[PDB]
């Protein structure tokens, strides 16, 4: 889940190894760029990614400071519309959203979906369920997972 | 830190 | 037990007369179900009718008597005991032989017979006589002179008319007055409930789908995991028709009672 | 009519049908090759013949449970209906019952008891009133000062005349001081006539 | 036959007495075989060739 | 068979809100309802192939063999006279707008027989509950008899049944030590079944002792 | 004498001979006594 403002937690890591064992999974949300990438390689001990908030429509804000190498990918997703709820611009209603990621016979799962809050001092309570939206077939046993932040 | 989920996390498992 | 399939149709065919006899216990489970409401509410033979003029001494029983005014014919109190075509898998829910109309107007004519006879149209012809003088009777059968009545008829017809009154409201107040008639039906709706979702439960086989079984695995396998099947579906079915002939001999004995009880206290005056 | 008798052919309908139907579910395969277990000893090898009479019993076992099961239900309602002609012989024999429909359909009078094959046959005496006629009818008759009210019976009238007579058998008599008792005056009952009784 | 030998088959008798006797089963067949999977499936560039 | 879900069903169309990302559709009793079109995205209802369940009327065939075929359930229209009453497409009876004692139940208040009209024919009809009898209900009339009729009416009840009782070892396993060995492991059924019955006799000789045997002393 | 596979009808106690003579005292007590006989 992620509430206090939004644009840092752009992405997420997943894999059991982490040293080019197995296949990882980037589910980095750039500028109009959502490419997932189901590749075996090993990237660093610390994931760091700047924002460099570049408003042009033809540029690349993930630069290659992620990970330093590749190998033979299994799948990529190539989908137009950002893994992304809709960020809001107001006084006290801010941009609530949780992701429920998962992994079972092969399939991952990533349920999401995003809430608006009314207050800014009162606590999040209510009912808000999430519906699947993909569903990656690559099958991998995974254990450990990092998040990527700003 | 640490905090409470009131209720939050329950999603539609199935898609019927 | 075996929907489509024509495979499983010829292994439930050695497996006995089992259906044949579940069948007949249905059937006359489904009869007795009748007998019983003709026991209870054709106990008259004339259909009476109220006379036009709706003055019976002083008593208003215009709450019980049933309404013209709405479509159905009824009763205001019946109308708020009813206020308070499916065929899912093989069971079917056939409908009763009198139905809610022919029930009205049997209870209006015993009503009208308890009114203008009151005990004499339940055991030959309907004699006539005044609804004060039945009243008075009726005391002096349980012991208070007739006098009482004749003296204090004004204050009789207020309590009866109070307690009439009344007794609407506690039926509205309170929506668990009808204890039985919501548990039997309960009863019928879970049974079968559970009728219809012990069919997707495995009995031994790879799946509860027939036409799984049919197609994935060979014939050989296939005839040994449906006997487990059939076996399985057979036993839950024998087990609701036992519930159900329980239930039904509960009823019988229920409606028995409540027949019993409508011939001493509505056709006469009983003394227990 | 025949079919008077339905109870009792219907139990005896309905045991033969549970005894045939018990019988015939023996020559019905439950998995294995056939119903004679002979057969099964003889054609197919012990272990598989264990296999085999281990379903064969499994069926057998389960129809005869359900045969006793239904046998119990039959037997609660036989022992019902036993208890509710017992309590009908005690009350309509043994007695004069006033309830009403239970010794017959009207008044009880008597009820001579007959033997039948797995049955009792009541007789029920009753008493049905006919020919029925229509009279002036009064609560109370109103005296010199007092009121008078029916002690057993009924004020009748024939048009002219009143005359007291029984709740179930028209006889008319004179109103005199023996069938009536005083109780206030002709100011509270309503419909009260003004009549000469007989002292 | 006709009915009234379904009669005398589902209860084994010759004498029918007057009454509502179950028989059978009605049950419609289907008529029709509808198969609907999805919507196009990969088109192919046989455009630009024609 | 809608991408992959397979089964027999007259499918309507319906007014179901799908939310857009359910496919199938169920119902309480884990069945199989509504199904969305893979190709158009319309939400259609399955439900279940209209069957019943047949009922032959018959008056007897000692009276005639005309006979009468009741669907129960089905509505006509899913299959000479045919009548729709509301417990099935009865066809093979003409409804007269007469009322008449129910002869043969058919149900919903609908009842047949055999009758002559104006020729003999299964008609069907609505029962009628007797004769409107209106009695009169003047302030000061009342009605008493001046005559009686005694009648002896009959009632029929039962008392007990056949005493049965079987020999458990000899009906499940015929004469074949072989089998008896298998039922000792069935467990002690057998002693139940045995003691039930034997029970069920006990209690038949009691309710005709406590019918019957009501008095001590025998007179003559 | 009838008997099938494992199956028997047992005898009735009271023979019909038997419950024919309470049904002849029942109603003899009915005709002489009418309802002290059962009190």
């Amino acid at each position: 889940a992620s509430t206090e403002k939004s644009n840092i937690i752009r992405g997420w890591i997943f894999g059991t190894t982490l040293d080019s064992k197995t296949q990882s999974l980037l589910i980095v949300n750039n500028a109009t760029n959502v490419v997932i990438k189901v590749c075996e390689f090993q990237f660093c001990n610390d994931p760091f990614l700047d924002v460099y908030q570049k408003n042009n429509k033809s540029w690349m804000e993930s630069e290659f400071r992620v990970y330093s190498s590749a190998n033979n990918c299994t799948f990529e997703y190539v989908s137009q519309p950002f893994l992304m709820d809709l960020e809001g611009k107001e006084g006290n209603f801010k941009n609530l959203r949780e992701f429920v990621f998962k992994n079972i016979d092969g399939y991952f799962k990533i349920y999401s979906k995003h809430t608006p809050i009314n207050l800014e001092r009162d606590l999040p309570q209510g009912f808000s369920a999430l519906e699947p939206l993909v569903d990656l077939p690559i099958g991998i046993n995974i254990t450990r997972f990092q998040t990527l932040l700003a | 830190s640490y905090t409470n989920s009131f209720t939050r996390g329950v999603y539609y498992p199935d898609k019927v | 037990i075996c929907g489509d399939s024509t495979e499983c149709s010829n292994l439930l065919l050695q497996y006995g007369s089992f259906c044949t006899q579940l069948k007949r216990a249905l059937t006359g489970i489904a009869v007795e179900q009748d007998k019983n409401t003709q026991e209870v509410f054709a106990q008259v033979k004339q259909i009476y009718k109220t006379p036009p003029i709706k003055y019976f001494g002083g008593f208003n029983f215009s709450q019980i008597l049933p309404d013209p005014s709405k479509p159905s014919k009824r009763s205001p109190i019946e109308d708020l005991l009813f206020n308070k075509a499916q065929k899912f898998n093989g069971l079917t829910v056939l409908p009763p032989l009198l139905t809610d109309e022919m029930i009205a107007q049997y209870t209006s004519a015993l009503l009208a017979g308890t009114i203008t006879s009151g005990w004499t149209f339940g055991a030959g012809p309907a004699l006539q006589i005044p609804f004060p003088m039945q009243m008075a009777y009726r005391f002096n059968g349980i012991g208070v002179t007739q006098n009482v009545l004749y003296e204090n008829q004004k204050l009789i017809a207020n309590q009866f008319n109070s307690a009439i009154g009344k007794i609407q409201d506690s039926l509205s107040s309170t929506p668990s007055a009808l204890g039985k008639l919501q548990d039997v039906v309960n009863h019928n709706a879970q049974a079968l409930n559970t009728l219809v979702k012990q069919l997707s439960s495995k009995f031994g086989a790879i799946s509860s789908v027939l036409n799984d079984i049919l197609s994935r695995l060979d014939p050989p396998e296939a005839e040994v995991q449906i006997d487990r099947l059939i076996t399985g579906r057979l036993q839950s079915l024998q087990t609701y028709v036992t519930q159900q002939l329980i239930r039904a001999a509960e009823i019988r004995a229920s409606a028995n009672l409540a027949a019993t009880k409508m011939s001493e206290c509505v056709l006469g005056q009983s003394k227990r | 009519t025949p079919s008077a008798l339905g109870k009792l052919q219907d139990v005896v309908n309905h045991n033969a049908q549970a005894l045939n139907t018990l019988v015939k579910q023996l020559s019905s395969k439950f998995g294995a090759i056939s119903s004679v277990l002979n057969d099964i000893l003889s054609r197919l090898d012990p272990p598989e013949a264990e296999v085999q009479i281990d379903r064969l019993i499994t069926g057998r076992l389960q129809s005869l449970q359900t045969y006793v099961t239904q046998q119990l239900i039959r037997a609660a309602e036989i022992r019902a209906s036993a208890n509710l002609a017992a309590t009908k012989m005690s009350e309509c024999v043994l007695g004069q019952s006033k309830r009403v429909d239970f010794c017959g359909k009207g008044y009880h009078l008597m009820s001579f008891p007959q033997s039948a094959p797995h049955g009792v046959v009541f007789l029920h005496v009753t008493y049905v009133p006919a020919q029925e006629k229509n009279f002036t009818t009064a609560p109370a008759i109103c005296h010199d000062g007092k009121a008078h009210f029916p002690r057993e019976g009924v004020f009748v009238s024939n048009g002219t005349h009143w005359f007291v007579t029984q709740r179930n058998f028209y006889e008319p008599q004179i109103i005199t001081t023996d069938n009536t008792f005083v109780s206030g005056n002709c100011d509270v009952v309503i419909g009260i006539v003004n009549n000469t009784v007989y002292d | 036959l006709d009915p009234l030998s379904e009669t005398k088959c589902t209860l084994k008798s010759f004498t029918v007495e007057k009454g509502i006797y179950q028989t059978s089963n009605f049950r419609v067949q289907p008529t029709e075989s509808i198969v609907r999977f999805p919507n196009i499936t990969n088109l192919c560039p046989f455009h630009e060739v024609f | 068979n809608f991408n992959g879900l397979t089964g027999t069903g007259v499918l309507t169309e319906s007014n179901k809100k799908f939310l857009p990302f359910q496919q199938f559709g169920r119902d309480i009793a884990d069945t199989t309802d509504a199904v969305r079109d893979p190709q158009t995205l319309e939400i259609l209802d399955i439900t279940p192939c209209s069957f019943g369940g047949v009922s032959v009327i018959t008056p007897g065939t000692n009276t005639s063999n005309q006979v009468a075929v009741l669907y129960q359930g089905v509505n006509c229209t899913e299959v000479s006279n045919v009548f729709q009453t509301r417990a099935g497409c009865l066809i093979g009876a003409e409804y007269v707008n007469n009322s008449y004692e129910c002869d043969i139940p058919i149900g919903a208040g609908i009842c047949a027989s055999y009758q002559t009209q104006t020729s003999q024919s299964i008609i069907a009809y609505t029962m009628s509950l007797g004769a409107e009898n209106s009695v009169a209900y003047s302030n000061n009339s009342i009605a008493i008899p001046t005559n009686f009729t005694i009648s002896v009416t009959t009632e029929i009840l039962p008392v007990s049944m056949t005493k049965t009782s079987v020999d458990c070892t000899m009906y499940i396993c015929g004469d074949s030590t072989e089998c008896s060995n298998l039922l000792l492991q069935y467990g002690s059924f057998c002693t139940q079944l045995k003691r039930a019955l034997t029970g069920i006799a006990v209690e038949q000789d009691k309710n005709t002792q406590e019918v019957f045997a009501q008095v001590k002393q025998i007179y003559k």
